[PDB]
């Protein structure tokens, strides 16, 4: 009896028992497997049925369709490279030494170019479960610290922290270069400041940020985002800032890359970005239920249709990123995933109405601004989103301010 | 008229039939000592005494020259004391009918009375304690005015009753009441009340007021932001239906009018409906043989907003019009909060409850999780009608910054005003305790 | 000996960054180099040192009117005169310090001090102060470069201790202890260290 | 007090000061002047493969084996001047030194360019055996300027040292490296036709090739600036005429 | 050499030619004028001082001391003052002692508040009343171990005006003293030996001022008696020098020759019908004893009144015939002494322990309704903690329980 | 015309004067308690550098730099003194203009310049602006946009810790750590701009 064995070894963490240090640890099993069973004390006897492991598991689950893809993704990618690359006894010797391949083919797959579905999802899995477990179990180690160490309760929100910052990498980050991404961003970021719902930065682009400053090799370049060993290949926007539209080109299989291609997500990139589909189809569930802001998201649209079409507009002779329609800026890079996932955090947004819509506004501008005329970087949601994480308080203090002077006026 | 858009009507089981009816014979009814704001009581009875209808039970040392006078004639048989020797509350034995008798007008003549004599009369029987202040909501000052009072002619709190029936048998009282208060303001008097008729008084600074929607549309905090917002300079009174049936009654026979009209409605109630009751009736008493078996819990007044009445504050409260029963949800759920909940209420849209259009919940007192800190997934704007920012006055509440709160609007509410705030709040914070809390660290500061 | 506490107490009892907050430009700015921190904290030191004793020297006849110009006035001499020997004989680490050899005039440890202890204390007791502020300052200095230095080039002082892979070794320097914010997290987390080893610091709640 | 003496403190004080800063700052001029040839003269030393330790034996041996001069990049042949004291980059901002190159022109993106540039030239005993070109080009983040050596043949580079960048350490900051300066030695400028020939090949060179060099793994957006630098510099507009010149034996 | 002389030149003429211009600038645009700060609206005391510096040493010009005590750091609060015109705001450490409420109505303390304007000003307890006195040691007695009961006479028939529970200033000149000269008889010399007393000095040579309570009541003519306490150093760092004041008074022997001042007082009674409950302690005697003897001798008032006071030992009691004689006089009041540690030769029968434990266990616990009482306080401060504490579980409100803190 | 707007946005917003050359962080640290006192300061910042750095680039031109008063004779050395003594003179007289003339703007802006008499902000821009060399009209939006900066970044730093109010910080991190802290998050946000080519 789960229920009999919970309420049995209780005594064991109260004051004065064998394992009372434990005691955070064993009151989150607890509330894990069963339900608190408390009543109100005050005010309102009756309350809502929502609470944050809800509202954190909708939003883990929302994600899923897009895990799965990445993964799927990333297995096809790296098998068409190399086949490309390699064939008979050379992609032989080159399964025989990497571990993902010949684990792969071990549990039952082909490496071979008529792999199916099956055998590419378990190669993209065999990449990402690692970085994930690797993730989520450092990042609740310095959780676990901090609420012992102060005594406090450990909450959720981690529970979606570690799987957005997991499916925001390359295939080939490094385990220990993780570790430390998710350390600095579950440590200086969030939890020096209190923890769940009292810090002001994004805890997983913290992280993300921390890795593209502190290791740009890993992170960066035409290396890194297929996971076929001596396979160099660029990708859709980098490919666009050499040579505009003529230049999106897939050397794997020599084809086209098309805007269809695009959105559906048969693309390299980040494990988890790459299927605009997939990401609107988990971004709509928790759009209807509330919890994700429709006003975000639309202020994030309106800057970036409102800037591409300006670029447009002006147009270049020497910039070919000046002529990136908005429906090309969508399903390109990690954009869907920043504006359906990571610009509505609710903790790191505007608490206005009407300060939300600037914040969207502002993060899409800065998205394309630095996509189109910052050289350095073909990409720059993770940036522009931290940069508006900076001026979200300012837009709340103007728009409390003018409701404060409408009070003084006798009308409010 | 105005019409509110932000808000919420909860559908809780136990809905009360509006036809009234005898209730259950009274024995003791008592005063609650800690539901007045910043009261400190000076006994002027000890345990054995008989006293007479309005006759005082004790003055205010916080508050010179208010009274708070017995609801019927008996003998006093407890003083309950608590910690730190806070009274909880008085209790009278009901035994005789002697009571305290006052000056009588006729009905034409209230308009035209003195407002000092009008005050002197309240003071003196003890109905002076029906009005609140807003800000602070505590009872006025004899020596002060105020340019608007506000009554309440509306209730859209869950399982309330409906004003206009029990308005319809004291039509003569309630516009007696409305021509004294006429004459005891200082500019208007606001009657806000929905779209159906009541009972008008012809004097001409008597105004009706409709507002329409759900709840918080029949909170006096809301007439008050939408007709005459108050400030530290800006005071306004409020007073409800039954108060204002009294007032015209103490001044047309010159007798204390303690008769009350109560909702007896919940989930675990065997026949909601009306019933007459007593000021200050116990609720033990009252709730006999009117439960279904089980452990209960039983509220003086709203679930949004009530007191748990039990043991020494087992009795009805002053400002409250109904009583709501309900269960005690101590049960504990394999995996709870991952169900499908097809029976489970939310403001969001996060279970199947909200595709049942116009089901029915058995609510009961359960926290449905644990206590967290504020992930703002805006569900205060959903139920805040009012023109504030509320996630900003809420966070302003929880860090203590009372100047940052009075600069917010905090002056304007009383604890009723954020029901729906600490209801629908995913942490599991209780807001009236902050907000109460604020108004007395800025009321101490002078 | 009063000696000794006046020259040790500002190295952790009052430390003028940690717990007075002076002198954060330069120690964000020149500690990306062991050396650098080093040469600025020697400068620093001997600046306060000097503008202090001559600031004592003058205290009674400094007029009310001018005594920021007369104060700037000294300070800058000696600024200018540390600057022509560091470009004379130090010319490396000079251009390495750029514009941040003429700001110590402004480093606000130097007026600081002039102001608070110079003006009201004798000679060889402000001279004694401004050698005490300055190995305060060179503390945070060049602990802070240490750290920074090691984890991102694997040196101190320009030598080889932890082997890089474009060197042929193990180690891959982080390159985000070269820049800004590394310097921040770094004093942060000092300060935090500080004032748990001292408890008496710590600054009340709001 | 009084205005009397405020002045009188003011002036003594001012008096006090200035001397003291104006001896301290006209005593070390010199040495000043000493210590900043010396940095440049190192490298120099260096790129000509002259080994040197310490300001004593730099000096004795580049004063004895370089020999600075003016070359004029309109017409390839040499000027008379101060070459050892001349400075071609405040040269190129003056607008009576400098010319104002075009879009199409401007390949390495330096926006201008001096009407007269300086070559060290390498000497064993009166002949010469090398002469070094500075060249200059915009990478990612900064300026990058660099000294190349050149044979008497004026195809064949000897050697080649950035003695002055700002890329990522990681990344764009590998042009410092010695192993990837060391491709450099025996390639071919020209091709057999005289055309600016030096490739920086992406993902790697082939092996034996005599214009091909390793371009800079992961930093692309740099080798592009190395090879427009080269591009232009190679050309009409830079050392063009002057490398024709040298060809034929003008030296 | 040319560069030297230039550089020589120009530094000499940038330096003065930036201070000639600020010089210039200076006496051009500050006032430099006199300007006028008048108290009450009279055209008389009123002041006249340069546009600059603390109101506190403005008004010390002319005598008005504004009650200040320490002089320095806000330690005291008592230097508040009522401004009338338009002066500027507040500074932000005169919050910790004015509130909110009392910045309305132009409350603000005179050591921060600086003058560059004219302004009005009005003085609350209209404190041009005081005066400085010479008067003559009668008595410097041992009434106990540690305090010393000091009597001081008044000239020409004089008697200061003051009411019961106020406080004098005490200025004393330069001194210097040992405690080797003190009198202490032996019945308390045997502690002082126990732990070496004798071996402290003290000694100052600029003068001092303190502050005292009175131990007499208004209608004692002729008079003004203290009780003063030896301030001893702390005993956890007993090596820093004693008290000043004290250490000064208790060498002084009859016929000498001493100086008060500054006569006020706040810690006056509520005129009701309420009962009156008296705690002492130690050096607290006084200001009790003054309000019982106003209360009961002047006011012949009925109230019910009580006095609690706690003690170590049968030596340390004093007043006994004079509570005795008020006690057999009217049955009005009522007093009760406890002993902490009745000593074999003391015979004690009576109420042992602390005197807040005594209390509560005698008489609050079965008072009727101990909150209607008002409750008046003097002596050490972890004794009023306790008390504080005490009445505080009982349901006492603040706006009854009177409390005076020596030394805060 | 659009050389002058390059300059402004560039000093505003791709070489911020606080976050990115750690200019005056004694005072952006200390005085960004409040969003309106943080404002304030810097508007009296904006002040102080637009007049400033016109003013020491005009003495610079016309005195210290080589050959400008008399052939073969440069006084350079001077840099420091000349434009740390301009800086501190013209700070007080114009708080002392201020407090004559006009007590708003002095309660507004002026009761801050004692802070600011002797600053790195000023110090440092008006050192860049020497490097760089110039113009008046160059000077002068140099100036304006640094300043501007400055105070754009302190806003946001005041603005962020006052939604902090919220936060639960550890005992020993309470300020002076935390509000560092903040800072470096602040600038790898800001370092947004660091590849743009303007
Ligand atoms: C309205 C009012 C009424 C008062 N009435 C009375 C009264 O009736 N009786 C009475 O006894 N007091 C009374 N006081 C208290 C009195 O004013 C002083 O608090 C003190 O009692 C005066 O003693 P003193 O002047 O001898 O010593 P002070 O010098 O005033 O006391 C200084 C204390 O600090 C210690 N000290 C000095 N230097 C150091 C150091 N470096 N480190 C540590 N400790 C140090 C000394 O040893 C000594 O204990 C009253 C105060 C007020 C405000
Ligand atoms: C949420 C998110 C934020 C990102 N932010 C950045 C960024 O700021 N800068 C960047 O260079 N790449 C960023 N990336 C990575 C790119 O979107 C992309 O995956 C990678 O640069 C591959 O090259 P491409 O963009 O040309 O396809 C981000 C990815 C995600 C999912
Ligand atoms: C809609 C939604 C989006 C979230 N997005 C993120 C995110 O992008 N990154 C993250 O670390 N946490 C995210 N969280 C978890 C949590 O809100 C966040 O870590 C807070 O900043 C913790 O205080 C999200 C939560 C919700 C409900
Ligand atoms: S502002 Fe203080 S050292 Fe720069
Ligand atoms: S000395 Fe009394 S307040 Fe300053
Ligand atoms: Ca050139």
């Amino acid at each position: 009896g789960l229920k009999k064995f919970l309420e049995d070894i209780e005594h064991h963490f109260e004051p004065g028992g064998k394992h009372e240090k434990w005691f955070a640890l064993y009151e989150a099993a607890a509330t894990l497997f069963y339900t608190p069973g408390l009543v109100t004390k005050r005010s309102s006897h009756v309350r809502d049925s929502v609470d944050l492991k809800r509202i954190m598991i909708m939003v883990w689950l929302a994600v899923f369709p897009a895990m799965f893809w990445g993964m799927y993704n990333a297995g096809g990618q790296a098998i068409a490279a190399l086949n490309h690359l390699y064939s008979g006894d050379q992609l032989a010797a080159i399964v025989a030494g990497n571990w993902h391949y010949w684990l792969t083919e071990m549990l039952g797959g082909t490496m071979s170019s008529d792999a199916g579905w099956g055998s590419k999802m378990l190669l993209g899995a065999t990449y990402f479960l690692p970085i994930y477990a690797t993730v989520f179990i450092v990042g609740a180690f310095w959780e676990v610290l901090f609420c012992m160490v102060r005594k406090h309760e450990v909450n959720e929100g981690f529970f979606v922290t570690s799987i957005l910052f997991a499916l925001i990498v390359p295939p080939t980050l490094p385990l220990w270069q993780a570790a430390l991404g998710i350390t600095f961003g579950v440590v200086v970021a969030k939890e020096v400041f209190g923890g769940t719902g009292r810090n002001f930065l994004n805890p997983a682009l913290a992280g993300r940020a921390f890795l593209f400053f502190a290791y740009p090799a890993q992170i960066s370049g035409d290396l890194v985002w297929t996971a076929a060993d001596g396979y160099s290949g660029a990708t859709a926007l980098s490919q666009w800032a050499q040579g505009g539209a003529g230049a999106l080109i897939n050397n794997a299989t020599g084809q086209t890359i098309t805007w269809m291609d695009a959105f559906i997500g048969n693309i390299p990139g980040s494990i988890g970005e790459v299927s605009t589909l997939a990401l609107m189809i988990g971004a709509a569930f928790i759009v209807y239920m509330g919890i994700a802001s429709w006003r975000i998201i639309g202020g994030v649209m309106i800057g970036m249709i409102l800037l591409s079409t300006l670029f447009n507009v002006i147009g270049s002779d020497t910039n070919a990123m000046f002529n990136m329609p908005w429906h090309w800026h969508l399903v390109l890079g990690g954009f869907a995933f920043g504006m359906f996932f990571m610009a509505t955090d609710p903790v790191s947004a505007s608490f206005t109405n009407s300060g939300k819509w600037a914040y969207g506004i502002l993060i899409g501008v800065m998205c394309v601004l630095i996509r189109v005329v910052n050289p350095a970087y073909p990409e720059g949601m993770m940036l522009a989103i931290l940069f508006a994480n900076l001026f979200a308080p300012l837009f709340d203090h103007v728009v409390v301010e003018r409701n404060i002077k409408r009070r003084l006026a006798r009308y409010g | 008229m105005i019409t509110i858009k932000k808000g919420l009507d909860l559908p809780i089981a136990g809905t009360p039939s509006q036809v009234i009816s005898d209730g259950k014979a009274i024995k003791k009814v008592a005063l609650l000592g800690e539901e007045y704001v910043g009261m400190r009581p000076t006994m002027h009875v000890r345990v054995g005494d008989e006293v007479k209808k309005a006759q005082i039970l004790f003055e205010d040392k916080k508050n010179p020259g208010v009274k708070f006078t017995s609801p019927v004639s008996g003998k006093v048989v407890e003083i309950n004391r608590g910690a730190k020797r806070v009274l909880q509350s008085v209790v009278i034995e009901v035994a005789g009918d002697d009571q305290v008798t006052f000056d009588k007008f006729e009905a034409n003549q209230l308009a035209s009375l003195n407002r000092d004599a009008i005050k002197t009369q309240l003071v003196e029987s003890g109905l002076w304690t029906a009005f609140r202040t807003r800000p602070f909501s505590k009872v006025p000052a004899i020596d002060s005015t105020s340019e608007a009072i506000f009554v309440t002619a509306m209730d859209t709190n869950p399982l309330a009753a409906e004003p206009t029936v029990v308005i319809n048998e004291q039509s003569e009282a309630f516009v007696a009441g409305l021509d004294v208060l006429s004459a005891l303001t200082t500019g208007k008097v606001y009657v806000c009340k929905k779209g159906t008729s009541l009972p008008r008084s012809q004097q001409p600074n008597v105004e009706e007021h409709v507002f329409d929607g759900p709840h918080p549309a029949g909170l006096a905090g809301t007439h008050m932001h939408f007709l005459y917002p108050v400030s530290a300079d800006h005071v306004a009174w409020s007073i409800n239906y039954q108060d204002v049936i009294a007032v015209g009654q103490l001044f047309l026979t010159g007798e204390l009018y303690t008769q009350r009209v109560v909702s007896l409605a919940g989930p675990v109630v065997n026949k909601p409906r009306l019933v007459r009751t007593v000021m200050g009736a116990s609720l033990e008493q009252l709730v006999d043989s009117e439960i279904m078996p089980g452990e209960v819990r039983i509220i003086s007044g709203s679930v949004l907003s009530g007191t748990k009445a039990t043991g020494p504050h087992a009795y009805l409260g002053r400002y409250h019009l109904q009583v709501s029963v309900l269960r005690e949800g101590r049960d504990k759920e394999l995996f709870g909060w991952a169900m499908p909940g097809k029976n489970k209420f939310s403001v969001t849209r996060s279970f199947l409850g909200h595709l049942f259009k116009g089901q029915v919940y058995n609510m009961t007192t359960t926290t449905n999780g644990s206590d967290r800190s504020m992930v703002p997934i805006g569900n205060y704007e959903k139920v805040m009608p009012l023109d504030m920012e509320p996630t900003l006055l809420l966070r302003d509440l929880c860090a203590g910054d009372s100047d940052s709160a009075v600069r917010l609007g905090a002056l304007e509410l009383d604890e009723e005003d954020l029901a729906l705030c600490t209801f629908v709040c995913p942490g599991k914070y209780e807001y009236g305790q902050l907000l109460r809390e604020c108004l007395d660290k800025i009321e101490k500061e002078g | 000996k009063e000696l000794k506490k006046s020259v040790l107490a500002p190295v952790l009892d009052n430390n003028p960054i940690a717990l007075q907050v002076l002198g954060v430009c330069s120690a964000l700015a020149v500690t990306t180099k062991l050396e650098t921190a080093f040469v600025m904290t020697l400068a620093v030191m001997f600046v306060t040192a000097l503008s202090n004793f001559f600031v004592s020297l003058i205290r009674n006849h400094i007029p009310n009117s001018v005594r920021i110009i007369v104060q700037m006035a000294i300070i800058a001499s000696l600024v200018i005169v540390v600057d022509q020997i560091l470009k004379a004989y130090l010319y490396d680490i000079s251009k390495q310090l750029s514009v941040f050899v003429g700001l110590i005039i402004t480093n606000c440890i130097v007026m600081g001090r002039a102001e608070a202890f110079a003006m009201k204390s004798e000679p060889i007791p402000s001279f004694i102060d401004g050698i005490g502020n300055g190995l305060g300052y060179g503390f945070v200095l060049m602990t802070v470069g240490f750290f920074r230095e090691l984890l991102g080039s694997g040196k101190l002082f320009g030598l080889e201790v932890l082997p890089l892979i474009s060197n042929g070794g193990w180690y891959q320097p982080n390159g985000l202890m070269l820049l800004a914010p590394s310097a921040f997290f770094l004093i942060g987390f000092m300060i935090w260290a500080i004032r748990t080893f001292k408890p008496e610091q710590v600054e009340a709640k709001e | 007090d009084s205005i009397k003496k405020t002045l009188f403190v003011v002036i003594a004080l001012s008096l006090v000061c200035s001397i003291i800063v104006s001896a301290a700052a006209v005593g070390l001029r010199d040495k000043q002047k000493e210590n900043a040839a010396l940095d440049k003269q190192s490298k120099i030393l260096q790129v000509a493969g002259i080994e040197a330790k310490g300001s004593k034996q730099i000096v004795e041996l580049f004063n004895k084996s370089i020999e600075p001069r003016l070359v004029d990049f309109n017409t390839g042949d040499f000027v008379e001047g101060d070459a050892a004291n001349y400075d071609q980059r405040k040269a190129a901002k003056e607008a009576s030194e400098s010319i104002k190159l075009t879009a199409e022109q401007d390949k390495a993106k330096i926006q201008r360019r001096a009407n007269v540039g300086v070559v060290y030239l390498v000497k064993d005993g009166d002949k010469t055996s090398k002469v070094i070109l500075p060249v200059h080009g915009n990478g990612l983040w900064s300026m990058m300027y660099a000294f190349v050596a050149v044979e008497t043949d004026g195809n064949t580079v000897s050697g080649l040292t950035y003695y002055e960048q700002g890329e990522t350490p990681g990344l764009g900051g590998e042009v410092e490296n010695p192993a990837w300066r060391a491709q450099w030695v025996g390639k071919k400028l020209f091709d057999e036709n005289h055309k600016p020939a030096i490739k920086i090949v992406k993902g790697g060179a082939p092996q034996g090739s005599e214009h091909g060099v390793d371009g800079l793994s992961g930093a692309t957006l740099t080798s592009n600036g190395v090879q427009n630098t080269f591009d232009f510099w190679l050309g009409d507009m830079g050392f063009g005429p002057f490398l024709t010149k040298v060809r034929d034996g003008g030296l | 050499m040319s560069t030297i002389i230039f550089g020589v030149v120009m530094f000499t003429l940038i330096i003065l030619a930036l201070v000639l211009v600020i010089l210039f600038a200076k006496s051009k645009l500050v006032p430099t004028g006199d300007i006028t700060i008048s108290i009450n609206g009279d055209p008389e005391k009123a002041i006249v001082t340069q546009p600059g510096g603390k109101l506190l040493t403005a008004l010390a010009g002319a005598g008005v001391f504004v009650s200040s005590a320490c002089g320095g750091g806000g330690s005291c609060g008592q230097c508040r003052v009522k401004i009338k015109s338009g002066g500027g705001d507040i500074l932000p450490t005169e919050l910790d002692h004015i509130s909110k409420g009392e910045a309305r109505e132009g409350e603000r303390l005179a050591c921060q508040v600086a003058v560059k304007a004219d302004m009005d000003l009005e003085l609350p307890e209209e404190i041009f009343g005081v005066k400085k006195w010479e008067c003559t040691v009668i008595s410097n007695d041992n009434k106990a171990t540690f305090i010393k009961e000091l009597k001081l006479a008044i000239p020409d028939g004089e008697s200061v005006p003051f009411r019961a529970g106020g406080y004098i200033q005490i200025e004393a000149p330069a001194h210097h003293v040992k405690y080797a000269d003190f009198d202490v008889p032996e019945k308390y010399r045997g502690d002082w030996d126990k732990f070496n007393l004798f071996r402290y000095e003290s000694k100052v040579d600029e003068p001092i001022i303190r502050a005292y309570s009175m131990a007499n009541y208004p209608e004692e003519f002729g008079i003004i008696m203290l009780n003063v306490r030896i301030a001893t150093p702390p005993p956890n760092n007993p090596n820093v020098p004693p008290g000043q004041m004290s250490s000064y008074i208790w060498s002084l022997k009859a016929g000498d020759k001493c100086t008060i001042s500054g006569p006020f007082g706040e810690f006056f009674a509520k005129d009701t019908d309420a009962e009156m409950v008296f705690i002492g302690g130690g050096a607290g005697m006084a200001p009790m004893r003054s309000h019982i003897f106003d209360q009961l001798k002047r006011l012949k008032s009925k109230r019910k009144m009580s006095y609690w006071y706690g003690a170590r030992s049968k030596r340390e009691m004093f007043y006994v015939e004079d509570f005795d004689g008020l006690a057999a006089e009217n049955d009005n009041f009522v007093w009760h002494c406890a002993l902490s540690d009745p000593q074999p030769e003391d015979n004690w029968t009576g109420y042992t322990g602390f005197i807040h434990n005594v209390l509560y266990e005698n008489y609050l616990k079965d008072h009727e309704a101990p909150e209607d009482c008002e409750y008046y306080m003097c002596g050490p401060p972890m004794m009023n903690a306790a008390v504080i504490n005490m009445l505080k579980n009982l349901g006492v409100e603040e706006e009854n329980i009177l409390l005076d803190d020596f030394g805060g | 015309m659009e050389h002058y707007i390059s300059l402004l946005v560039k000093s505003i917003f791709i070489e911020n004067m606080a976050l990115s050359f750690f200019l005056g962080m004694c005072t952006f640290l200390a005085v960004s308690k409040k969003v309106k006192t943080s404002f304030g300061l810097g508007i009296a910042v904006i002040v102080v550098l637009t007049i400033s750095v016109p003013v020491n680039n005009l003495v610079y031109n016309l005195v210290l730099k080589p050959d400008a008063l008399v052939e073969g004779v440069d006084l350079s050395f001077l840099n420091f003194i000349t434009f740390i003594g301009v800086i501190a003179a013209l700070v007080q007289i114009l708080e002392m203009i201020l407090d004559r003339f006009f007590p708003p703007l002095y309660n507004a802006l002026g009761i801050f310049l004692p802070l600011i008499t002797v600053n790195c902000a000023i110090f440092g821009g008006v050192s860049f602006m020497v490097q760089r060399d110039y113009s008046f009209a160059e000077s002068v939006v140099y100036g304006f946009g640094s300043g501007v900066g400055w105070m754009l970044a302190i806003v946001a730093l005041a603005g962020i810790r006052e939604k902090m109010k919220y936060s639960d910080v550890p005992p020993g991190l309470r300020g002076l750590g935390i509000t560092f802290i903040t800072a470096g998050l602040m600038a790898l946000g800001f370092m947004s701009f660091s590849g743009v080519q303007l």
